[PDB]
C-alpha cells in the first residue's frame, strides 16, 4: 500500500506514541543495495509484516537512528551524513519528505531533541557535536569537544538548554547552552572502560545513568560515591526507563540478552528471545508490564515483564 | 596532471556511486568492503553463527576495475589494541578477514588508521598477514599531523586546553608513525598519507616529514577559504605544502562532504588542477634528472675498465663544462705568453685522459682565441677510443696533434711540457685515483709549469631517508657477505630526502705536489650539530673544483654550478639508522687507505653512539690501480 514489497533484513529501532502506534526504522547491512526504510503499525503485533503496515517509504541511505518529534514528525540520522525530516500526512498514509541537509562529514551515530520541541541534537563520528533548529532547518552551533568518535547524546527531560554527551575518548561531558563555557566533565568514580550508552532519570532531574563497554551499569547523582551492579557478558550499548511512578530500567546488550532491573540495579527479569543483536527497546504506554524488542535476527517481540 | 580520488563512507550503489565520481574527474574511490556498522562476532555463541552473505559480492564490477579504481578502507569499530581482551579477540579476526577479502579482491591499496601510541598488535596481525601466502597490496597508514586532542576547543569550564609550549607535543604524530614502521621493519609494502587539518606546524616538522614514504595526503573540504566569488581556495600557507607535495607526485585524496553545494563538488579539483598549472616550470638539470629519482647506480672506475662508447655520448652532453674548461686554458696561454713573444714561442699541452677528444676541441678554441701557439699531445689508454682519435687526427686535426697510446704513469714523454690539462675528477673529486694518475704523470711537466685542475675539494654532510634505506637492504646477493652492500659507495640522484646539516670540507689535493714523500693517505674528523630529532640514515657527498684562479665548478648545493647536469652526489650508507637528540652534535671519522694495489675508504659515527667500521681493509669495496 504505497510502500515497497520488502523490509530489509536488518532492524535497527522502534518507538511507541502515546496512541499505541509504533514506528520501526529498518535497513541492508549486506547484500547488493546498502539502504533503509521507515515503518508504521497501528497493529503491534502485525509487525513486521509488510502486509500489515499502515504506511512505510524507502530512503536513499541506511538509518542509524530516529526519533519522534510532537506527533507528525520523524527525525532521522542518516548514514549519508545527513540530518533530515520527514513528516505524517492528514491520513497517516504517506510519509512525506520536509528537508534533508548535510551538515555532518561522518555517518550521524545518533539524534535526539530537548523538551522545548523546536531543538535537537546530533553526534557523528566525526567528533563534531551539532545544534539544530528544527523550525528553521538550521544549524545554530558546532562544538568540539570531543576528540572521538561520538557514541552517545541524550536531551535532558527537564530543561531545554541541557543535554549530556560521550564518546571514545572516555569523556563525559554536561552541557548548557547558556553558558560560555557550555560543556563541564562530570569525571567517574569509575574510570577505566568506555561508556556506552547514556539515559536520564525520567524523574529526578539531576540523576542519570550509564552503562560501559564490560556489561556494567551505574547509577550517579550529578552533584557528586556511585552505585553499579554487573549485568552483562559484554557492551550494553543501550538503556531505557519505564513510564511509572517507581521506574524500572530495561538494559540490552550485545550478548544478546535482555534484562529488567529494579531501581537497586537488582535483576528481576531476564529473557533470551533473540538469535542475534538486539537493538533496540520500547515501552508500550497503554500497557505498563509490555516491553516490545527490536534486532537483527529480524523478529519482534512482545515480552511480559512480572512487574 | 594530479591523480586524485574521493573518499566515502556510504555507498548505496557501487554502480552508480562509481560512475558519479568518475563523472566528477576522480581517478578512484576509497570506500569500505563491509558496511561499516555491521559488526560481526566471532567465537561467542549464537551471534556467531548468524546466517547470510556478509558482504556484496564481487561479481558487481570487473576484474578491471576491482584492482584499478578501488581503495579499501579497515571498518571503523576494530580495535586489536583496546583493553577488553573480548574485543582484542574479535578485532584481530575482522582484521585477518577483511584484509583477507581485499587481496582476494586483488585491490592494489588498503587504508589503516593509527590515532595513539600503542599500535603494538595492529602491528602484530599486519605482519602476519604480509609474510603469509602471496600478495601485492600495498598498505597506507593514515596520520594527521596533528593529534585531534590538541585541536579540540575550550569549551570545558573544567577541563582547559594546554595553553603552554609542550615542544614535544608537536612529535606525536611522527613518532606514532616511527614506532609502527620500526615495529614492521620497514617493509616496503608500508607506506603513509597525511591528513591535512587547518593548522599546520612550523616550518619544522614539515620537514621531517620529507625522506617518508609519503604516497598520498588528504585534504578535508573543511579547510577551504570562500573567496569574493563563491570559491573553495587556499590559503598562502597551505599553498606553499602543496606545491612542495607537487614534487614527489603523491595522490590527493578529497573527504568530507560538500560545504559548497550551490558551486558543484567537482570545483575542489578544479581549483587543485589551477595550482598545479601555475608551478614553475622545471629546469634543465631537473629535466634531465627525470626518471632517476632516489635510483641507485655504482660508480664508474674507468682506470680499470674501459668504457664504452655511449658512456663517453653522455659524458659529452654538458657544454657548461667545456666552456669553463676553455676559459681556463685561455686565460693561462695569455698569462704565460705576452704578445712580443706570440710568434716565436709555442706552448706545449697535454691531455691526459682524452677520451673521445672533446677537450682537444676546446683546446684548439682556446688557442685561436688567444692567439698562440700551440703543440698537442694527446693520451688515452683506452684503446676503444683510441681508434676515433685516430680519425680524428687523421681527418681534420693535422699534424698539430700527436695521439699516443698509452698509460700516462708508464710512458715516457719526448718532450717536458707547460701544461697539463685532464679530467679525472669524479662525483667524490679523488675517487677515480686522479691524484695518483697525476702524481705519476708530474714528472713530465716542466718545473715553472700548472695543473688544470689545480685544486679539489669534497665535501660531506649527513642525511635521512627511509626510503633509500630500504632501497640500499633490497641490494643483496648471493654468495656475498650479507652486510655487504652497506659498505660500499653509490651514485645517486637523491631527491626524497632530509638533510641534517650544513656541508663541510673532507678531503683536499692539488697539483703539482712539489713535497718529498707526499703522501696520498688521509684522516679526516668532521662534526655537525643538529636541530632536529631525526635518524641519521647516512652520509651524502658533493665536491668543488678549481680549475684555473677564477673559475670553478661545483655542486656543492649552495654554489652549484648554473646549469651542469651531468653529476650526481655520492651516498655512503651506515648499517643501523641512529637516534639523534636535538642539541646534540654527530661526530664522523674517514680515511683514505692504500696498498701497492688498491685504494680504499673506511668509515665510522663515533658520537651520539658508537658505530662499526664500515668497510675495513677494502674488503667489500676497492678501487682498483
Ligand atoms: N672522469 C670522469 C669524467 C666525467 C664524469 C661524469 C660523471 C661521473 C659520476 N657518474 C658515475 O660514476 C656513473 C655511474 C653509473 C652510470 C653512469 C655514471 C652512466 C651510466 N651508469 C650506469 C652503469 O653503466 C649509464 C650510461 C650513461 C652514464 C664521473 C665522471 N668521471
Ligand atoms: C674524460 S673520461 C676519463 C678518461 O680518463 C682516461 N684515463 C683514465 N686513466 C688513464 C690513464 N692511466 N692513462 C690514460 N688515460 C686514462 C679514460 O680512458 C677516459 O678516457
Amino acid at each position: 500500500p504505497n510502500a515497497p514489497a520488502c523490509m530489509e533484513r536488518q532492524l535497527e529501532a522502534a518507538r511507541y506514541r502515546s496512541d499505541g502506534a509504533l514506528l520501526l526504522g529498518a535497513s541492508s547491512l549486506s547484500g547488493r543495495c546498502w539502504a533503509g526504510s521507515l515503518w508504521l503499525f497501528k497493529d503491534p503485533c502485525a509487525a513486521p509484516n509488510e502486509g500489515f503496515c499502515s504506511a512505510g517509504v524507502q530512503t536513499e541511505a541506511g538509518v542509524a537512528d530516529l526519533t519522534w518529534v510532537g506527533e507528525r514528525g520523524i527525525l532521522v540520522a542518516s548514514d549519508s551524513g545527513a540530518v533530515e525530516l520527514w513528516e505524517l500526512d492528514e491520513n497517516e498514509t504517506l510519509i512525506v519528505s520536509k528537508f534533508c541537509k548535510y551538515e555532518h562529514d561522518d555517518i550521524v551515530s545518533t539524534v535526539s531533541v530537548l523538551s522545548s520541541g523546536t531543538q535537537a541534537v546530533s553526534g557523528s563520528k566525526d567528533i563534531c557535536i551539532k545544534v539544530w533548529d528544527l523550525a528553521q532547518q538550521v544549524v545554530l552551533s558546532s562544538y568540539r569537544a570531543h576528540a572521538a568518535q561520538v557514541t552517545c547524546v541524550a536531551a535532558s527531560p527537564h530543561k531545554d538548554s541541557v543535554f549530556l554527551s560521550c564518546s571514545e575518548d572516555n569523556r563525559i561531558l554536561l552541557w548548557d547552552t547558556r553558558c560560555p563555557k557550555p560543556a563541564s566533565q562530570i569525571g567517574c568514580s569509575a574510570p577505566g572502560y568506555l561508556p556506552t550508552s547514556l539515559a536520564w532519570h525520567p524523574q529526578q532531574s539531576e540523576v542519570f545513568v550509564f552503562g560501559d563497554e564490560n556489561g556494567t551499569v551505574s547509577l550517579v547523582d550529578t552533584k557528586s560515591c556511585v552505585l553499579s551492579s554487573a549485568v552483562h557478558s559484554q557492551c550494553v550499548t543501550g538503556l531505557v526507563f519505564s513510564p511509572h511512578s517507581v521506574p524500572f530500567l530495561a538494559s540490552l546488550s550485545e550478548d544478546c540478552s535482555l534484562a529488567v532491573l529494579d531501581s537497586s540495579l537488582s535483576e528481576l527479569f531476564r529473557s533470551q528471545a533473540h538469535r542475534d543483536f538486539v537493538r533496540d527497546a520500547t515501552w508500550s504506554p497503554l500497557n505498563h508490564s509490555l516491553l516490545t524488542t527490536v534486532g537483527w535476527d529480524h523478529q519482534v517481540v512482545h515480552h511480559v515483564v512480572p512487574t | 596532471r594530479v591523480s586524485s580520488g574521493r573518499d566515502l563512507n556510504c555507498v548505496p550503489e557501487i554502480a552508480d556511486t562509481l560512475g558519479a565520481v568518475a563523472k566528477q574527474g576522480f581517478d578512484f574511490l576509497c570506500m569500505p568492503v563491509f558496511h561499516p556498522r555491521f559488526k560481526r562476532e566471532f567465537i561467542q555463541e549464537p551471534a556467531k553463527n548468524r546466517p547470510g552473505p556478509q558482504t556484496r559480492s564481487d561479481l558487481l564490477l570487473s576484474g578491471r576495475d576491482w584492482n584499478t579504481l578501488i581503495v579499501g578502507k579497515l571498518s571503523p569499530w576494530i580495535r586489536p589494541d583496546s583493553k577488553v581482551e573480548k574485543i582484542r579477540r574479535n578485532s584481530e579476526a575482522a582484521m585477518l578477514q577483511e584484509l583477507n577479502f581485499g587481496a582476494y579482491l586483488g585491490l592494489p591499496a588498503f587504508l589503516l588508521p593509527l590515532n595513539q601510541e600503542d599500535n603494538t598488535n595492529l602491528a602484530r596481525v599486519l605482519t602476519n598477514h604480509i609474510h603469509t601466502g602471496h600478495h601485492s597490496s600495498m598498505f597506507w597508514m593514515r596520520v594527521p599531523l596533528v593529534a585531534p586532542e590538541d585541536l579540540r576547543d575550550d569549551i570545558i569550564e573544567n577541563a582547559p586546553t594546554t595553553h603552554t609550549e609542550e615542544y614535544s607535543g608537536e612529535e606525536k604524530t611522527w613518532m606514532w608513525w616511527h614506532n609502527f614502521r620500526t615495529l614492521c621493519d620497514y617493509s616496503k609494502r608500508i607506506a603513509v598519507a597525511l591528513e591535512i587539518g587547518a593548522d599546520l606546524p612550523s616550518n619544522h616538522v614539515i620537514d621531517r616529514w620529507l625522506g617518508e614514504p609519503i604516497k598520498a595526503a588528504i585534504l578535508p573540504t573543511s579547510i577551504f577559504l570562500t573567496n569574493k566569488k563563491g570559491f573553495p581556495v587556499l590559503s598562502k600557507m597551505h599553498q606553499r605544502l602543496i606545491f612542495r607535495l607537487l614534487k614527489l607526485e603523491v595522490q590527493f585524496i578529497i573527504t568530507g562532504t560538500n560545504h559548497h553545494s550551490e558551486k558543484e563538488f567537482c570545483s575542489y579539483l578544479q581549483y587543485l588542477e589551477y595550482l598545479s598549472q601555475n608551478r614553475p616550470p622545471p629546469n634543465a638539470y631537473e629535466l634531465f634528472a627525470k626518471g632517476y629519482e632516489d635510483y641507485l647506480q655504482s660508480p664508474l672506475q674507468p682506470l680499470m675498465d674501459n668504457l664504452e662508447s655511449q658512456t663517453y655520448e653522455v659524458f659529452e652532453k654538458d657544454p657548461i663544462k667545456y666552456s669553463q674548461y676553455q676559459q681556463a686554458i685561455y686565460k693561462c696561454l695569455l698569462d704565460r705568453v705576452p704578445e712580443e713573444e706570440k710568434d716565436t714561442n709555442v706552448q706545449v699541452l697535454m691531455v691526459l685522459g682524452a677520451g673521445r677528444g672533446p677537450l682537444v676541441n676546446a683546446s684548439l678554441r682556446a688557442a685561436k682565441q688567444a692567439d698562440r701557439r700551440i703543440k698537442l699531445y694527446a693520451v688515452e689508454k683506452n684503446p676503444n677510443a683510441v681508434v676515433t682519435l685516430e680519425n680524428w687526427q687523421f681527418e681534420e686535426w693535422g699534424s698539430q696533434v700527436t695521439v699516443v697510446s698509452s698509460d700516462m704513469r708508464e710512458w715516457v714523454a719526448p718532450e717536458k711540457a707547460d701544461i697539463i690539462v685532464s679530467e679525472l675528477l669524479g662525483s667524490f673529486a679523488d675517487n677515480e685515483l686522479s691524484p695518483e694518475c697525476l702524481d705519476g704523470a708530474q714528472h713530465f711537466l716542466k718545473d715553472d709549469g700548472v695543473s688544470i685542475p689545480g685544486e679539489y675539494t669534497s665535501f660531506l654532510a649527513p642525511i635521512s631517508s627511509s626510503k633509500l634505506y630500504n632501497e640500499v637492504r633490497a641490494c643483496r646477493e648471493k654468495d656475498r657477505d650479507p652486510e655487504a652492500q652497506f659498505e660500499m659507495p653509490y651514485v645517486v640522484r637523491l631527491h626524497n630526502f632530509h638533510q641534517l646539516s650544513a656541508p663541510q670540507p673532507c678531503f683536499t689535493f692539488s697539483h703539482p705536489n712539489r713535497d718529498p714523500m707526499i703522501d696520498n693517505n688521509r684522516y679526516c674528523t668532521l662534526e655537525f650539530p643538529v636541530e632536529v630529532n631525526t635518524v641519521l640514515h647516512g652520509f651524502a657527498g658533493y665536491f668543488e673544483t678549481v680549475l684555473y684562479q677564477d673559475i670553478t665548478l661545483s655542486i656543492r648545493p649552495e654554489t652549484h654550478s648554473p646549469g651542469m647536469f651531468s653529476w650526481f652526489p655520492i651516498l655512503f650508507p651506515i648499517k643501523q639508522p641512529i637516534t639523534v637528540r636535538e642539541g646534540q652534535t654527530i661526530c664522523v671519522r674517514f680515511w683514505r687507505c692504500s696498498n701497492s694495489k688498491k685504494v680504499w675508504y673506511e668509515w665510522a659515527v663515533t658520537a651520539p653512539v658508537c658505530s662499526a667500521i664500515h668497510n675495513p681493509t677494502g674488503r667489500s669495496y676497492t678501487i682498483g690501480l
